[PDB]
C-alpha cells in the first residue's frame, strides 16, 4: 500500500437529498485535475505525486461489467495491469485539464445514424454509471434503438429486444471502439422485477463547460483505462473479455 | 512499485474500494472518481438531520494521531446531489490495510 501524509479533505456534516442515503460507499475520492478542486484543495493523486510514492504517475481502472463477478473491478495506482486488458494501449491527449476531457470524433449507431457529426468534447469519468450525452441527440439514440423514456433522461429497453439491438460506436483519435447491445445496456432489479435500462441518459450540461458527452463505466467497462498525468492522455485497451 | 486497489462493483452501477483515514487508519468506501478533485468522508460531527451520515462510517479526528484542524466550511455541487461541511487534514492509506 501507500500512505500520503498531509492530505487536506473533506469531513461532510449535511448531505441533503438522497443521493447518498442507499449508497454502498460512505464517500469520494476525487482524481481529476486541481483545476476543478473546491476550495482549491490539492487532490490526493497530486499529493501522492509531489511525495514521489509511485515512479510512474499515471492510474488505470478495470471495471467489471458482470455485477456478481469478483474482483469488480481494479484502480491500480502507478501503473497498468495486463491482467484485465488485452492488445496494445491507444492514447488520446487530454484538451481541457480540469476534467479527464478529450475529443470525440462522432458517435454511429450501426443502423445508420451518427450523433457528434463534425466531432464534441467528451469526459472520461469513472464516476458515472451511465454515458451521457445531449438531451436532443441522445433521444434520437433512444428512438433508433427503440427505447422509451424512464424518468430524468432515463430510457428503457425491453430486455427481450436487447440481443438484436445495433451496435453503437464512438470514433476516438480516429479509431472505432464498438458497444455491443450487452455492453451498453444494464440489468437493473427492485422488488423482485428485472429490466434493462438503456445505458445512454440526456443531459445538458450548460456552458462554460458544457456542452460536454460523458464516457462513463458503460465504456470504461468495455474499455480498460489509463490515466497518465505526466503525459496528459488517457489511454484505452479492450478489457479482458 | 504500482499499488493496486481491488474494487466492489454493485449492480454494474457503483464501483467502490476502502481507504483509510488517520493513524490508526479509520476505514472507508470511496469512490475513486475521475469526475472531481476532492476526497470527503462522513464526520462523526455529521448533522442530526444528515440521515446518509446514520448509516455510513464516520470520520473521528480524536482518534487520530495525525489528524490537523482546518475548519475551513466547504460545499461540493455534483451532477447527481450535494454536500458540505470542513476540511481536514490527515493521512491517508490506499488500502485501508
Ligand atoms: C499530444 O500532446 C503532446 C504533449 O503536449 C504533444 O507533443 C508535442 O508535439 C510537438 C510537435 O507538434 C513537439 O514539438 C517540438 O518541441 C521541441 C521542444 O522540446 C522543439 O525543439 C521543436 O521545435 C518542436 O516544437 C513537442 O515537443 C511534443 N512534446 C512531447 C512531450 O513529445 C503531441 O503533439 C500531442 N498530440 C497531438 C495528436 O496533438
Ligand atoms: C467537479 C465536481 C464538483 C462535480 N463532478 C461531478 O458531478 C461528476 C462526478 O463524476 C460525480 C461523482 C459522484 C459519484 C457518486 C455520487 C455522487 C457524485 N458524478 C455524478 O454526479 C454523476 C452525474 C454527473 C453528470 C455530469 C456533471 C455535470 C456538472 C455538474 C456540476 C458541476 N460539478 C461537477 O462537475
Ligand atoms: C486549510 O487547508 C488549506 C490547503 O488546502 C490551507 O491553504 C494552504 O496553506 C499553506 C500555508 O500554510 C500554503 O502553502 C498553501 O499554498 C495553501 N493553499 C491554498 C490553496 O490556499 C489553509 O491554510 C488551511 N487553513 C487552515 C485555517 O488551517
Ligand atoms: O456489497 P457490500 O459493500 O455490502
Amino acid at each position: 500500500g501507500v500512505k500520503v501524509e498531509r492530505q487536506v479533505f473533506g469531513e461532510a456534516t449535511k448531505q441533503p437529498g438522497i443521493t447518498f442515503i442507499a449508497a454502498k460507499f460512505d464517500g469520494i475520492l476525487g482524481m481529476a485535475y486541481p483545476r476543478i478542486s473546491v476550495n482549491n484543495v490539492l487532490p490526493v493523486f497530486d499529493n501522492l505525486m509531489q511525495q514521489k510514492l509511485v515512479d510512474q504517475n499515471i492510474f488505470s481502472f478495470y471495471l467489471s461489467r458482470d455485477p456478481d463477478a469478483q474482483p469488480g473491478g481494479e484502480l491500480m495506482l502507478g501503473g497498468t495491469d495486463s491482467k484485465y486488458y488485452k492488445g496494445s494501449l491507444s492514447y488520446l491527449n487530454v484538451t481541457r485539464k480540469a476534467y479527464w476531457q478529450v475529443h470525440l470524433d462522432q458517435v454511429e449507431v450501426a443502423s445508420g445514424l451518427t450523433l457528434c457529426k463534425e466531432g464534441c468534447e467528451a469526459i472520461v469519468d469513472t464516476g458515472t454509471s451511465l454515458m451521457v450525452g445531449p438531451v436532443d441527440e441522445v433521444r434520437e439514440l433512444q428512438k433508433a434503438i427503440g427505447a422509451v423514456p424512464l424518468i430524468q433522461g432515463e430510457y428503457m429497453i425491453p430486455c427481450e429486444k436487447v440481443s438484436t439491438l445495433p451496435a453503437i460506436t464512438l470514433k476516438l483519435g480516429g479509431k472505432g471502439y464498438k458497444l455491443s447491445p450487452e455492453d451498453y445496456t444494464l440489468k437493473v432489479s427492485q422488488a423482485g422485477k428485472t429490466l434493462c435500462l438503456s445505458g445512454f441518459m440526456g443531459m445538458d450540461i450548460p456552458p462554460p463547460s458544457g456542452p460536454l458527452w460523458i464516457l462513463g463505466d458503460v465504456f470504461i467497462g468495455r474499455y480498460y483505462t489509463v490515466f497518465d498525468r505526466d503525459n496528459n492522455r488517457v489511454g484505452f485497451a479492450e478489457a479482458a473479455r | 512499485g504500482p499499488i493496486p486497489e481491488v474494487l466492489k462493483n454493485y449492480m454494474d452501477a457503483q464501483y467502490y474500494g476502502e481507504i483509510g483515514i488517520g493513524t490508526p487508519p479509520q476505514c472507508f468506501t470511496v469512490v475513486f472518481d475521475t469526475g472531481s478533485s476532492n476526497l470527503w468522508v462522513p464526520s462523526i460531527h455529521c448533522k442530526l438531520l444528515d440521515i446518509a451520515c446514520w448509516i455510513h462510517h464516520k470520520y473521528n479526528s480524536d482518534k487520530s494521531s495525525t489528524y490537523v484542524k482546518n475548519g475551513t466550511s466547504f460545499d461540493i455541487h455534483y451532477g447527481s446531489g450535494s454536500l458540505s461541511g470542513y476540511l481536514s487534514q490527515d493521512t491517508v492509506s490506499v488500502p485501508c490495510q
